[PDB]
């Protein structure tokens, strides 16, 4: 069919825009250090820059997730596009409703970034949709030390605000801007969890 | 092909850090390969030499003191027969163990040794941990070859270890005598009648 | 030997579209560094580098895992290897290996097509300060020493920036070696 | 089966070790008996390995036997080494020693990106004389489930 | 299986005999056999010392050699102590005696049976060391292997093998 490449340099590369936020904040311009052709390049990495946010002051945390839900904006209104040349039939920019781009997202981005559908959704009817993934695809991955499970949900939170982004970014592609929030919501059998507004 | 003679395996003994393996290094020709210490333990060179008309080859076996290799080190003085302590005049502590290295040395390595006794470190010569002449009377009453040893500029190895090869050659240079082989006859037709 | 391996590695193996991912999102993550920065271009490619080291390190093992090889030591075997069973492994090209120096040393990787670049127009104001793909250059300054070599690699021109192709000369400088476990006794 | 279970990082130092009869998988007190003269061991074979192999492509160990049990190895041109003490009346491991690798230690320790992919503590102390340990929860658990039929 | 290079080492470490016979060529050939013998006696020392908490050696006769040296089922003395290495160009066995005196065959025929016809080629070059070099009042005790009726005899041997 399309021309392709592999998903696990993607993935990789879709892990570690957050070591690049903490990056392109806290380096405005333990570190370390190598050389190029008579050149010399300051490099910190990812174990040394994640940490670096749990102790993180608050307005620089925060400086941080607008980052992030702005990398996500970029690649979703950039990404609707090229899913609207897919098929995306049958709803229009104004779009009264909103079941009916929800049964677009699930079935036609979540698809094309992860594979799947996001397998629940549930509607508040005054414009309030909640769409549940059970195993989201990135943090297939991550787990801290010899049980301390609670200090890596507050490690790991920055991780979310990619498809706080794309939500933001696929409904920008139809017509304003809205709020958003993320949640976790483990399941019931062998979680994550977004709003609308 | 190989030719030598006689092979004996010489230990180098000591407590760690007295500079055994530097006073090797220059010493040996050298062993091809710089390999590590600490992986198998102890480490080897060799060295050739000549006694008397016969070859010898000599196998210098250098011995690391970790506390790991408790067994294995005592494994590896197993048919020991040339043997040498070395200790430095700088630091003191190593000549209150060398007599236990003498004693654990005695044990277990042939039925008779010849144990040298060699000073490092002779280039700091206004640091003496302990005066040379007590270590050299220490010498005197355990049958043992005393050198300065000092470090940089010296040959007292090189007539010190030679000297323990011969020592050590006569307590196994036992007799031969001759491989002439000339004694040639009979060359006939052979009339012969059984 | 190896071309067929590259392919029955190119049998099972997790794949998606190249076209309409992944080019955004490297496009994404080098506009937020032209604006981030705030329209400076000549400190990009010195963050770029910076995150293509930090990619790679940690690619390198999943690659070792893929295909079962052992460390490579000539540059034969790396330029044979990166040719043929690394970017065909990973993003479904090829390059050539042309500009061949002396002594066996410092070679040229120009990439015929290339799936970071593909679809981009690039703007005026970045003609002389900017490197698109410098990922690239990240991932095999750190892939390439987690082989314990040590290496050099630098773009020296590219299709948005002049008609002739994109090629990286990597040189090789010194090869690192294994170190003994422990210091002394 | 299975006896017991190691890591040796580019470093030369242990940085995984499961002991059964459920023993410790941690370096408390079987530390230090065999764990560096193992890769002492280990190191060693693999250097005459490489003074005595004509051909092209050199080799490395593929098992030790001695006369009770077994050593496999498999030993990852990143300097990365699955060492593993078994038992006799089974073949080599060297397929399991490879699934081990492409698809416990890169799905969970280098993909994962919270903890570091070991190479050191960034110290000149971690050439062989530092400590630290791996102790990702998932990890651990799939690896004591996979080997867990192999008695 | 098969041999390609007989290494006898002492029972003090450093070898005294080895020949790599159709190598065909001009191999590497000094004192980094040394070094090898030692290394080799160093790692049958440290493989004793470590052993897991757990806390054999029937051989038979296959006719080797083509009477012959022994007709039954024996033992080996060296449980803690290495016994095969196993590579992908060559595996190497070893073979400890009684006294201490371990011997070394490199092969070139790589890939549990193995060692079935492998010690009863090793005590049959073992039998030919204690009838040939043993009574030879020109051996000393503990010196390189000198004698040339120790190599045609071991020779035929092998060559009756492979």
């Amino acid at each position: 069919s399309l021309p392709k490449v592999s998903q696990s340099v993607y993935q990789m590369l879709l892990n570690e825009m957050v070591p690049l936020a903490m990056g392109i904040e806290r380096q405005i311009s333990i570190k370390r250090l190598k050389i190029e052709e008579h050149h010399t390049v300051d490099i910190i990495r990812s174990h040394n820059l994640i940490h670096e946010l749990y102790k993180a002051d608050e307005e620089e945390k925060e400086k941080v997730l607008a980052r992030l839900r702005n990398i996500g904006f970029q690649i979703g209104l950039k990404l609707s596009e090229l899913l609207i040349f897919s098929n995306n039939p049958n709803l229009k920019f104004k779009e009264m409703d909103l079941l009916l781009i929800m049964k677009f997202i699930c079935r036609d981005v979540w698809k094309q970034i992860f594979g799947k559908q996001i397998d629940n959704l549930k509607t508040n009817h005054r414009g309030t949709f909640y769409l549940l993934d059970y195993d989201y695809r990135p943090i297939q991955s991550f787990s801290l030390e010899e049980d301390a499970k609670n200090e890596e949900l507050k490690m790991i939170e920055p991780f979310l605000e990619i498809p706080v982004g794309i939500i933001r970014g696929v409904l920008s592609s139809l017509g304003y801007s809205s709020e958003e929030v993320i949640c976790l919501a483990s399941f019931i059998d062998r979680g994550v969890s977004f709003h609308v507004q | 092909g190989y030719d030598y003679d006689y092979l004996f395996k010489i230990v180098l003994i000591g407590d760690s850090g007295v500079g055994k393996s530097n006073l090797l290094s220059r010493f040996t020709t050298d062993e091809f390969n710089i390999e590590s210490k600490s992986t198998i333990g102890v480490e080897f060179a060799t060295r050739t030499i000549e006694v008397e008309n016969k070859k010898i080859k000599a196998q210098i076996w250098d011995t690391a003191g970790q506390e790991r290799y408790r067994a294995i080190t005592s494994a590896y003085y197993r048919g020991a027969v040339g043997a040498l302590i070395v200790y430095d005049i700088s630091k003191s502590s190593s000549y209150e163990n060398c007599n236990h290295w003498l004693t654990e040395l005695r044990e277990n390595a042939d039925d008779n040794v010849a144990v040298g006794l060699i000073g490092n470190k002779s280039d700091l010569a206004h640091l003496r941990a302990v005066p040379t002449d007590e270590a050299k009377n220490f010498a005197m009453e355990n049958q043992m070859l005393f050198t300065e040893t000092s470090a940089l500029n010296s040959d007292n190895v090189d007539k010190a270890f030679r000297e323990l090869i011969v020592a050590i050659f006569q307590m196994v240079s036992k007799h031969q005598v001759d491989l002439s082989g000339s004694g040639t006859n009979n060359m006939g037709s052979n009339g012969a009648p059984k | 030997s190896l071309k067929a391996m590259g392919e029955e590695i190119w049998k099972n193996k997790t794949e998606k579209i190249n076209t309409e991912l992944f080019t955004l999102t490297y496009g994404s993550i080098v506009a937020q560094l032209c604006q981030d920065y705030e329209r400076d271009f000549n400190k990009v490619n010195d963050h770029l580098y910076s995150m293509g080291y930090n990619i790679g390190c940690r690619l390198i093992e999943d690659f070792l895992a893929r295909t079962a090889l052992p460390r490579c030591e000539n540059l034969v075997k790396t330029s044979e290897v990166l040719s043929k069973c690394a970017f065909k492994i990973f993003l479904n090209i090829t390059p050539n290996i042309t500009n061949w120096s002396h002594n066996k040393d410092t070679f040229s990787l120009i990439l015929d097509e290339n799936p970071l670049a593909d679809f981009v127009e690039l703007p005026m104001d970045a003609m002389k300060s900017l490197w698109y793909s410098n990922i690239l250059c990240g991932v095999l300054k750190g892939s390439l020493e987690m082989v314990q070599l040590d290496c050099d690699v630098w773009f020296v021109s590219d299709i948005l920036r002049g008609d002739s192709q994109t090629e990286i000369k990597v040189k090789l400088n010194r090869i690192l070696k294994d170190e003994i476990p422990i210091g002394e006794d | 089966g299975i006896y017991s279970f190691w890591i040796f990082d580019r470093h030369c130092n242990c940085i995984f070790d499961r002991e059964w009869t459920l023993a410790s998988n941690s370096a408390s007190k079987q530390n230090e008996e065999d764990a560096k003269l193992l890769y002492g061991m280990i190191f060693s074979l693999r250097s005459i390995t490489q003074k005595l192999s004509k051909g092209s492509v050199k080799n490395d160990i593929r098992s030790i036997s001695t006369g009770k049990y077994r050593v496999h190895t498999y030993c990852t041109a990143s300097g990365l080494w699955f060492v593993l003490l078994s038992d006799f009346k089974q073949q080599s491991y060297t397929q399991v020693l490879q699934y081990i690798y492409s698809h416990i230690y890169v799905k969970y320790v280098s993909n994962n990106l919270l903890s570091p992919y070991d190479f050191a503590e960034n110290e000149n102390e971690m050439r062989g004389q530092g400590t630290r340990k791996i102790t990702n929860r998932n990890f651990i658990s799939v690896l004591e489930s996979f080997l867990a039929p192999m008695v | 299986m098969a041999i390609e290079t007989i290494l006898v080492i002492n029972k003090s470490g450093g070898l005294i005999y080895q020949r790599n016979f159709t190598n065909d060529e001009q191999k590497l050939n000094s004192n980094e056999y040394l070094i090898l013998a030692s290394t080799l006696h160093g790692v049958f020392a440290i493989a004793s010392q470590l052993t897991p908490k757990a806390l054999n050696t029937i051989p038979y006769i296959p006719y080797v050699g083509m009477d012959d040296f022994f007709k039954e089922p024996f033992t080996n003395w060296n449980k803690s102590g290495l016994r095969q290495l196993c590579t992908d160009q060559f595996t190497m066995f070893i073979y400890q005696t009684l006294t201490g005196l371990k011997f070394v065959a490199i092969s070139s025929s790589v890939m549990n049976l193995a060692i079935q016809i492998a010690d009863n080629f090793l005590r049959k070059v073992y039998c030919l060391y204690s009838d040939y070099v043993m009574k030879d009042p020109s051996y000393s005790m503990e010196m390189p292997i000198r004698s040339n009726l120790f190599d045609e005899k071991v020779k035929k041997m092998v060559e009756n093998l492979q």
